[PDB]
């Protein structure tokens, strides 16, 4: 058997990426050997999370009753090549014609990153075929007549960039440097921070796209001669490692950073030597939601062809993966159990069985999906118009000195003051 | 476009308190501090303190802590001064004013934008209407006059023919007697349109809700 | 507390000439690469306006005749050529520490040909005298330089007593000052005197200019 | 011209040895997809006279048919997914089959002309690229495709907008203009044109006082009021203007409602779009000075569509993108006449010779033969590897495609004459090169002199 394939009455899809590598050419049309390439200890974690949610939900004789929830899941390393597992979704017996009005699956989870969900999302939307993302953030996302089957189970860069200003507008610094990830979603992220503070105090006095070419040492020559004291750093794991290790090295003091929720639990960079030495860290984060059950099924696991379905993560540290970054572990939990009321709905189940034989069309699961009313572990699961969640919090965390991020402050999306912090938590310099 | 539109004058009472209003449009308010100005009428330019509409954070000058308190509200996108105890060395001109954009903290900030000014009287002297006198006299101009005496407090205004007649006109500063405050105004005019077209101060003192039209008529 | 000490404290510059007012700070303004020494223009009963921000930055819709110059401690605002509007206060402002500090100010005057006053009297109304007051009025309009005297003669005798002056600000349109001058009696006492008498010296001529009507007529 | 004799009647399919597939903006929105675009239409018979022209030359391939499919896009993303798949099918079963590696996978089609607008291409451009099909854009100039990283099988026939922004700032710097507003439309297309415009710009010293998006899904006109209120608060006079038609034309429905006048800098997109300057009182807005991609004309598209037409008509009686154009007939020929067509021919003209030359070349041809049968496997990857880079005479045109898959074309600088209702030629611009003559440009202004 394998992690990554499951059968059931009904499928779903689950599109992660396990393992990372730069985009480079190709001169043939084929999958990428993901396998050989960078392991992401957090990546797989979200893909495990996917794992525990559907077996709690076929272990429930209340949810699906008599109905069991398989999937097929994905390592894309590349979101040029995930294309074979997207049409093996989509296919009926391993075929796809293009001109169809019974498909493998009946939706699916993910991708992570708005580079992947761009690439492949017209898809799925063409069919109605229902995605719920556990990571996109991208602001289009946002444009339901683009993305009518698109729904997404964490908040918009939009709310991410607004709870960054309010950070910003608690403290007495107006000189904002403004690094972002050289992809879709940093750029994002710049163009709605500079719509945010255009009419307000805050100055962008600085900004870069960063990339595997980032003069580090132009840079950060550059932010000290403006005498920029706040480094807002908007960027994947990758990213983010890449400007706070090039800080350390190219001795950055002084210096106010503030992370998105991508980075601001990172769980790298909290412990390297010299991290004190460039000043104060402070972050947006997700807080970090319990999930019940979970570490037992972690231990469980560790203790165990198609391409894009291979780990090759043999002797992983248990404890490692448990400890990783728990960003983003409520989205993926949420993300199915949205998908599994939806069929269960669908279906029209009873309190202990479903009406059998039943043959279920992708859209159907959208109708439900979208009108989501569900509690799960005491959160209310609703999606709005646009398919973004209106449930999850956010934080303000800093680095504390035994290599926490400690919270500090929370952000209220309604709430006249929009940003709290208690700045005596803060321990600057 | 950016407006500061602050309350207006107001007499008070020693030992009182008030709250001035300072009322912002045409932008958003929780990005920028709304600072506070007194002006005595020495004319000197005091800094009372800031506000950070978007969270309540206030800086103050030492010597107004615990003596004014900036406040705000965001639902009205108004910010207000209080002051407390007043006593007649808080008689000034108080003003509002926004940071600008472009400096690197919220204190090296300047002020782009401006309110019109509050002037606070602190007085136990009671509200008095002014009385308005005519004032009538060969050279080819002649000059007219209104006194307006007796009034407290400030302001009075003084217009001539209700707008139409403007050069000519000069409307002097008032001055503070035995708390009752006087000031004229004289207008002049060509001798051929005097007395055959009639020429009338119009004088109004909001505080009594006084409102005089006395015409200027030959001796 | 940055001390801003701004000189000269007043200034009369002619049109079409330049202005050149000083401000000196305690300490240095300087931080963040800049000098955060801004100036000020206040018109009288008016709200400042923001000329220059860090020292030599010219606002948005101000007139290019206005420029700063200058670091650390010593600034200078320049107006050139000066024009018929100009005169007001300016104000120097430090925002480099808490608490933001002003200098006392520099009253630019517009210098113009020195001119003499036009001056007219006026006896009490008989709406005044009727509630039982009296109040002499006498008007000197349109003149330059500013410096003048006003005596005013009851019956021949000197009166020093019950007159307070005022002036008015500089007239935008010919640069010049005017001024009122008010001698209050009680109906009591106007009526019992003849001859009242306003007389006015000024730069412009040795001899003075009087002005005189007598109360039975 | 003999060979006009034997072409087809079929517009939208031409049967063949080695196939094409088309995708064009025929039919829009105004999901129904019920409007005629006329230059869309006009620009698929451009490709049908490549074809039928490439076939009856006896030595370019010599023996092999051309054929294409012609599909649709109604410039929306769920319409054009379709047809893309479609020309992925494997070419003996009509399915598109599920795997890992398709390197002996043969694909219906073997190379994609279109689609026309840079919205579409981000929809299928990595579906494509996954492929490695040749696709060439004949008009999609965003800058976002030059990355072959991210583009991976991506051509054009006109320049990418990097070039066009340059060449408007030149312009604006030229006549000293140093404070302008720029516009967009709110998709690919005007973002990464107001983006690399305000990026260039404020290099060179141009102070952009405002930037506006305007709709192409919701009602456009809340926001137009909101950027035409920006544009008179800023006092610009120079407003720049990087927009598809549809938004163009309602943008300046405002505009001349508002009665504003100034220079406005037409992207190619609009600028010689007779949707706008057929307006009511457009002749008052001022002075419009325009871009567009420096192209032959091509003097056998008049002449072979008249006959196409008459062909149709007399089959007339006898599942489509131009159901109507069942009755097309030789008034019909002002499709190809007009001159937003006329002026862009070209572009689809050398995307379909360009493969032409590039499958002549992969299969070894010479005048009389090629090395081709009807068991010979056409795979798209082993076609992508001829055309990087390829250098080809297309008419009098020496085009040639630089390693990001752009072309070495420059563009016409143009104006707009009010009293003519035609366009004057004011200068090129070429390389990195702007070259205008300043005497020849008309001031629609006060007292005929240049503003500012
Ligand atoms: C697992 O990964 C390493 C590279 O990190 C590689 O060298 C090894 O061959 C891989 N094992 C596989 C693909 O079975
Ligand atoms: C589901 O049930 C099995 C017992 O049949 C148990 O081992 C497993 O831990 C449960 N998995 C969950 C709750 O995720
Ligand atoms: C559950 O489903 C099976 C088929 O997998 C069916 O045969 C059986 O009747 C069901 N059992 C129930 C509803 O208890
Ligand atoms: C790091 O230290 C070096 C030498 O001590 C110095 O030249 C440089 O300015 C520092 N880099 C910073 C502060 O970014
Ligand atoms: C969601 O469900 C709860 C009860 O299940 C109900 O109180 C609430 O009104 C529902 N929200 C809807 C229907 O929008
Ligand atoms: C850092 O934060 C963690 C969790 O918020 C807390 O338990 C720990 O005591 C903190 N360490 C400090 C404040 O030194
Ligand atoms: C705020 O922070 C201080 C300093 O750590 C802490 O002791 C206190 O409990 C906090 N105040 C709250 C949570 O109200
Ligand atoms: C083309 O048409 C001519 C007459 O119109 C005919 O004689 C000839 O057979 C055709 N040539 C072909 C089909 O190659
Ligand atoms: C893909 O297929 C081609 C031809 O069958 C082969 O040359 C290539 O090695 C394959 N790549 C694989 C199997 O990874
Ligand atoms: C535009 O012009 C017309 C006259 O041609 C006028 O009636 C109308 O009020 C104007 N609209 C404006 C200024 O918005
Ligand atoms: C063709 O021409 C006729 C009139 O000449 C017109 O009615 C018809 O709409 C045209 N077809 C088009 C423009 O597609
Ligand atoms: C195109 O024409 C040029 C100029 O004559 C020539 O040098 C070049 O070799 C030609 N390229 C071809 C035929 O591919
Ligand atoms: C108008 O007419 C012709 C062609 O339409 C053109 O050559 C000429 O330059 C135009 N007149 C102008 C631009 O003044
Ligand atoms: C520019 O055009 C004018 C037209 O009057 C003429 O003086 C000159 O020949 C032209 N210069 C060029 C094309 O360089
Ligand atoms: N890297 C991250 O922060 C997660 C993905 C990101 N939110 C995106 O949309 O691309
Ligand atoms: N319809 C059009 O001609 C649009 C073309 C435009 N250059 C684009 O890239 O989208
Ligand atoms: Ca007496
Ligand atoms: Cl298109
Ligand atoms: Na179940």
């Amino acid at each position: 058997t394998s992690e990554f394939h499951l059968r059931g009455d009904y499928l779903i899809g689950g599109l992660f990426n396990i393992h990372y590598v730069a985009a480079a050419n190709f001169q043939r049309p084929q999958a990428i050997d993901c396998s050989s390439k960078l392991f992401i200890l957090p990546n797989y974690r979200r893909f495990q999370m996917m794992r525990f949610s559907v077996e709690e939900i076929n272990n429930s004789s209340s949810l699906l009753p008599n109905v069991s929830l398989g999937y097929q899941m994905f390592d894309h390393c590349s979101d040029i090549h995930s294309f074979p597992g997207i049409f093996k979704l989509l296919s009926v017996n391993d075929l796809i014609r293009p001109w169809e009005d019974l498909p493998n699956a009946i939706g699916v989870v993910g991708p992570f990153t708005s580079t992947h969900a761009l690439s492949i999302a017209p898809i799925f939307m063409t069919n109605l075929f229902p995605m719920v993302s556990y990571g996109c953030s991208g602001s289009v996302f946002s444009k339901e007549n683009l993305y009518p089957s698109f729904l997404r189970t964490v908040h918009s860069n939009k709310d991410v960039i607004n709870a960054i200003v309010g950070i910003i507008l608690n403290f007495n610094w107006r000189w904002v440097a403004f690094l972002y990830s050289d992809d879709d979603f940093g750029k994002d992220g710049l163009e709605q921070f500079k719509n945010k503070i255009e009419d307000s105090e805050i100055c962008l006095a600085f900004y870069k796209a960063i990339n595997v070419n980032t003069d580090y040492l132009q840079v950060f020559k550059q932010i000290e001669e403006q005498n920029i004291k706040v480094i807002v750093v908007f960027a994947p794991k990758v990213y983010a490692e890449a400007v706070v290790e090039s800080a350390v090295q190219l001795n950055v003091t002084n210096k106010v950073w503030i992370a998105d929720d991508g980075w601001s639990l990172n769980k790298k960079l909290p412990s390297m030597n010299g991290i004190q030495n460039i000043g104060t860290v402070l972050g947006v984060a997700q807080p970090v939601v319990t999930i019940p059950g979970f570490t037992d099924f972690i231990y469980s696991a560790i203790s165990q062809m198609f391409c894009n379905q291979k780990c090759n993560c043999s002797n992983l540290s248990v404890k490692s993966l448990l400890n990783a970054d728990p960003s983003f572990s409520f989205p993926v939990y949420a993300a199915v159990y949205a998908i599994a009321h939806a069929l269960h709905n669908t279906l029209r189940c009873g309190s202990d069985r479903c009406p059998k034989n039943i043959t279920v069309h992708p859209h159907m699961i959208l109708e439900e999906l979208k009108k989501s009313n569900f509690t799960l572990l005491n959160q209310t699961v609703q999606f709005d118009e646009n398919g973004d969640p209106k449930f999850g919090s956010l934080s303000v965390v800093f680095w504390n000195s035994s290599g926490n991020a400690e919270e500090v402050g929370s952000y209220h999306f309604q709430s006249s003051i929009h940003l709290s912090i208690n700045k005596t938590k803060i321990k600057w310099f | 476009e950016v407006q500061l539109q602050q309350s207006g004058p107001e007499l008070v009472k020693p030992g009182a308190s008030m709250k001035i209003s300072c009322k912002a449009s045409g932008y958003s308010f929780t990005g920028y501090s709304m600072n506070w100005v007194k002006q005595s009428h020495g004319k000197n330019l005091e800094w009372i303190g800031l506000i950070n509409p978007y969270n309540g954070d206030t800086t103050y000058k030492q010597k107004f802590k615990g003596k004014a308190t900036l406040t705000v509200d965001r639902s009205s996108s108004t910010a207000y001064m209080e002051l407390l105890r007043l006593t007649s060395e808080d008689s000034a001109v108080y003003y509002c004013a926004r940071s600008g954009r472009g400096a690197p903290t919220t204190t090296t900030a300047w002020f782009t934008y401006w309110g019109q000014g509050t002037l606070v009287t602190v007085s136990a002297a009671k509200t008095t209407p002014p009385s308005v006198y005519p004032l009538a006299p060969t050279n080819s101009m002649v000059t007219l006059g209104c006194l307006v005496k007796g009034y407290f407090p400030e302001p009075v205004t003084v217009t001539w023919n209700s707008g139409s007649l403007s050069s000519g006109v000069h409307t002097f500063p008032a001055v503070l007697q035995s708390d009752l405050y006087t000031l004229s105004s004289s207008v002049t005019v060509p001798s051929s349109t005097w007395p055959s077209e009639t020429v009338t101060c119009n004088v109004a003192h909001p505080a009594s809700s006084t409102k005089v039209d006395k015409k200027i008529v030959p001796r | 507390d940055i001390v801003l000490t701004q000189s000269p404290a007043s200034l009369a510059v002619s049109l079409g000439q330049r202005a050149t007012i000083s401000c000196r700070a305690s300490e240095s303004v300087d931080s963040y690469g800049n000098s955060f020494m801004h100036w000020y223009q206040q018109k009288p009963g008016q709200p400042p306006i923001l000329l220059i921000s860090r020292a030599s930055n010219l606002e948005s819709g101000i007139p290019a005749r206005f420029s700063g110059s200058g670091s650390r401690t010593d600034f200078t605002l320049t107006i050139n050529p000066v024009e018929a509007d100009d005169f007001a206060t300016y104000y120097c402002q430090q925002t480099n520490e808490d608490p933001r500090t002003f200098g006392g100010g520099t009253k630019l005057e517009i210098k113009r040909a020195d001119a003499a006053p036009t001056v007219s009297i006026f006896p009490p109304s008989s709406e005044q005298l009727t509630s039982g007051g009296a109040s002499v009025v006498c008007f000197l309009n349109n003149f330059y330089p500013k410096d003048i005297n006003v005596k005013w003669k009851i019956d021949g005798s000197e009166r020093q007593n019950g007159v307070l002056n005022s002036w008015t600000d500089q007239d935008s349109k010919d640069s010049t000052y005017s001024m009122s001058s008010t001698l209050t009696l009680t109906k009591d006492e106007y009526e019992r005197h003849n001859s009242y008498t306003c007389e006015a010296t000024h730069k412009t001529s040795t001899s003075p200019i009087v002005k005189s009507f007598n109360r039975n007529e | 011209p003999n060979w006009f004799n034997n072409i087809s009647t079929d517009l939208f399919s031409m049967p063949g040895d080695i196939k094409l597939g088309g995708l064009f903006p025929i039919k829009e929105q105004s999901v129904s997809c019920d409007s005629l675009n006329k230059d869309g239409l006009g620009r698929a018979l451009v490709m049908k006279y490549a074809v039928e022209e490439i076939n009856a030359n006896s030595q370019l391939l010599p023996g092999v048919k051309l054929g294409y499919k012609i599909y649709n896009t109604c410039r929306h993303s769920a319409v054009i997914v379709r047809p893309a798949l479609s020309f992925l099918t494997e070419k003996s079963n009509g399915t598109l089959s599920v795997e890992c590696n398709y390197t002996d996978y043969e694909t219906d089609m073997v190379a994609v002309i279109g689609p026309q607008s840079s919205e579409m291409v981000t929809v299928i451009g990595k579906l494509l690229g996954f492929f490695l099909m040749p696709q060439i854009s004949f008009g999609a100039t965003s800058d976002k495709f030059s990355d072959s990283l991210v583009y991976p099988s991506f051509f054009r026939t006109v320049p990418s907008d990097i070039r066009q922004v340059d060449a408007m700032v030149q312009l604006i710097k030229k006549f000293n203009w140093n404070w302008v507003a720029v516009v967009g439309s709110e998709e690919e297309y005007g973002q990464q044109g107001v983006q690399q415009f305000s990026k260039k710009a404020e290099d060179m010293g141009v102070c952009v006082a405002y930037q506006g998006l305007i709709p192409i899904y919701d009602d456009p006109k809340p926001a137009i009021q909101t950027i035409i209120n920006n544009i008179q608060t800023t006092e610009v006079k120079v407003v720049v203007v990087f927009s598809l038609v549809s938004p163009a034309v309602s943008f300046f429905e405002e505009v001349i409602k508002k009665n504003l006048t100034g220079v406005w800098i037409a992207s190619s997109s609009w600028a010689i779009s007779d949707k706008v300057y057929s307006l009511p009182n457009i002749d008052s807005i001022g002075t419009v000075i325009g871009f567009i991609d420096e192209t032959e004309t091509l003097e056998l598209l008049s002449p072979f569509t008249e006959v196409l037409f008459k062909k149709i008509h007399e089959a007339s009686p006898t599942y489509n993108p131009c159901p109507e154009c069942w009755s097309l007939s030789p008034a019909n020929v002002s499709l190809v006449k007009e001159e937003s067509v006329q002026r862009t021919a070209f572009s689809v003209y050398a995307a379909v010779y360009t493969v032409a030359h590039a499958l002549h070349k992969l299969l070894e041809c010479n005048s009389a033969a090629c090395k081709w049968s009807s068991s010979t496997r056409l795979y798209p990857w082993k076609l992508l590897e001829v055309l990087k880079e390829f250098s080809v005479n297309i008419s009098n045109t020496s085009l040639k495609f630089d390693q990001n898959g752009n072309p070495n074309i420059g563009y016409s600088v143009i104006q707009r004459i009010w009293e003519n209702q035609s366009l004057s030629s004011v200068g090129s611009y070429r390389s990195a090169n702007l070259s205008i003559n300043e005497t020849l440009f008309k001031w629609y202004t006060n007292n005929s002199e240049k503003p500012e």
